């Protein structure tokens, strides 16, 4: 039982990598959202002056 | 550019110290957190469109000024420096598992022979005594600090 | 249609209770004591019944509402401790536990195959010894688990109409894993 715990030693340290992976590509798309929420709010800040 | 493997989560459970039981709870609530921030998220909106907003918006040099530095801004990914951490540790920790395993290997082996040993056994019809203090030495009368007839106290 | 101290006897409710037939009853004193959102019940009835429902929602929750109609008046009756059986307290177990599943939250409206999922998990074993605290990170975990890798199953859920078979007994697979899961 304890061979078949060794054969399983690469379960933790996969879910440290696809953890740090995930949490880099929400911050990337975090960024691409956000960028996109100010020049939005330029825009419409721009158009309800004009209205 | 997303590189994921999930696993069954039953072995993660079969995997951690008592030591680390708490924090490995810490990281596997945070995963599971992080994943559904995941899900809740699509890939990308679409692109701001600038013949809409340049009739709209008439300031004039405005909404192409928007549209070249809106358009032709990237930013990079935001970066890690702790993968090589992550792998190295795994490396590190495979190869004390695999000492471990070998260490087990010969305990396994001594095991097997100290049972085909007792399977292979005088069937205790030619057993003497001698033979018998042989192949266990547990019930030796030890003859130290007992020297005399019987080397047992007499109260056992 | 809001009454004034419950009355449902004034003019104005009983004409509008008289026409519609469908009727969802808030009593309030659910609302100060926890359930949300704050139907209370019995009163609450709706004529057309299994006929609005989808096919997996009527095969699973009619056991649900006969089992909460048990619930109601043996607690009602046994306020004190009357008699308790194992029947008794399996009653109150169930009672308490589906009570704890039909809490949700505002502004938070979710799909039928969810409530599918989520009352099979209540209504069909496997919460009816769970400490009824724990009721609500259960639905939690339970979505997330659900929403997370069982996207298509549910999509086979809702577009096939009926729960089949193979899905019956795979909810019942997945509901012991995560029972596992949920004590692990």
């Amino acid at each position: 039982s304890q061979q078949a715990l060794v054969q399983k030693r690469h379960y933790l340290f996969d879910v440290q990598r696809n953890n740090i992976a995930m949490a880099l590509e929400v911050t990337y798309r975090e960024r691409l959202h956000r960028v996109y929420r100010e020049v939005k709010n330029r825009l419409d800040y721009h158009i309800s002056v004009q209205n | 550019k997303l590189a994921l493997k999930t696993i069954d989560w039953v072995a993660f459970g079969e995997i951690i110290p008592r030591n680390q039981k708490a924090v490995a709870n810490s990281l596997k609530s945070w995963n599971e957190t992080l994943t559904s921030r995941l899900a809740t998220l699509p890939e990308k909106p679409p692109a701001i469109d600038w013949a809409y907003y340049k009739a709209n918006v008439t300031k004039a040099g405005l909404v192409d000024d928007f549209e070249k530095k809106f358009n032709a801004l990237k930013v990079p990914i935001p970066e890690d420096k702790y993968t090589a951490q992550v792998d190295a540790e795994e490396k590190e920790d495979v190869k004390s598992c695999a000492e471990f395993l070998i260490q087990s290997k010969t305990r396994i082996q001594e095991y097997e022979k100290e049972l085909e040993k007792m399977r292979n056994i005088i069937p205790f019809d030619q057993m003497t005594i001698e033979d018998l203090n042989e192949v266990f030495p547990e019930t030796k009368l030890d003859k130290k600090k007992y020297p005399y007839w019987p080397h047992r106290p007499i109260e056992s | 249609i809001e009454t004034q101290a419950g009355d449902v006897s004034a003019y104005i409710p009983t004409n509008v209770i008289s026409i519609t037939d469908g009727q969802i009853f808030l009593e309030t004193e659910l609302f100060y004591k926890g359930i949300r959102p704050a139907i209370n019940v019995g009163l609450s009835v709706s004529r057309v019944g299994s006929a609005a429902q989808t096919r997996a929602m009527k095969q699973v929750a009619g056991t649900m509402k006969l089992e909460l109609a048990q619930y109601r008046e043996v607690a009602a009756f046994a306020q004190f401790g009357s008699d308790l059986d194992a029947a008794t307290q399996q009653l109150l177990s169930r009672g308490v536990r589906l009570t704890e599943l039909l809490k949700q939250g505002q502004y938070s409206p979710m799909a039928i195959e969810e409530q599918v999922a989520v009352i099979y998990a209540g209504v069909r074993g496997y919460l009816d010894k769970l400490e009824p605290s724990k009721i609500t990170k259960f639905e939690n975990a339970f979505l997330s688990h659900v929403i997370s890798q069982h996207q298509t199953l549910l999509g086979k859920i809702r577009t096939d109409g009926k729960i089949s078979e193979e899905a019956d007994a795979k909810l019942k697979e997945i509901v012991t894993n995560f029972l596992a899961g949920f004590e692990a």
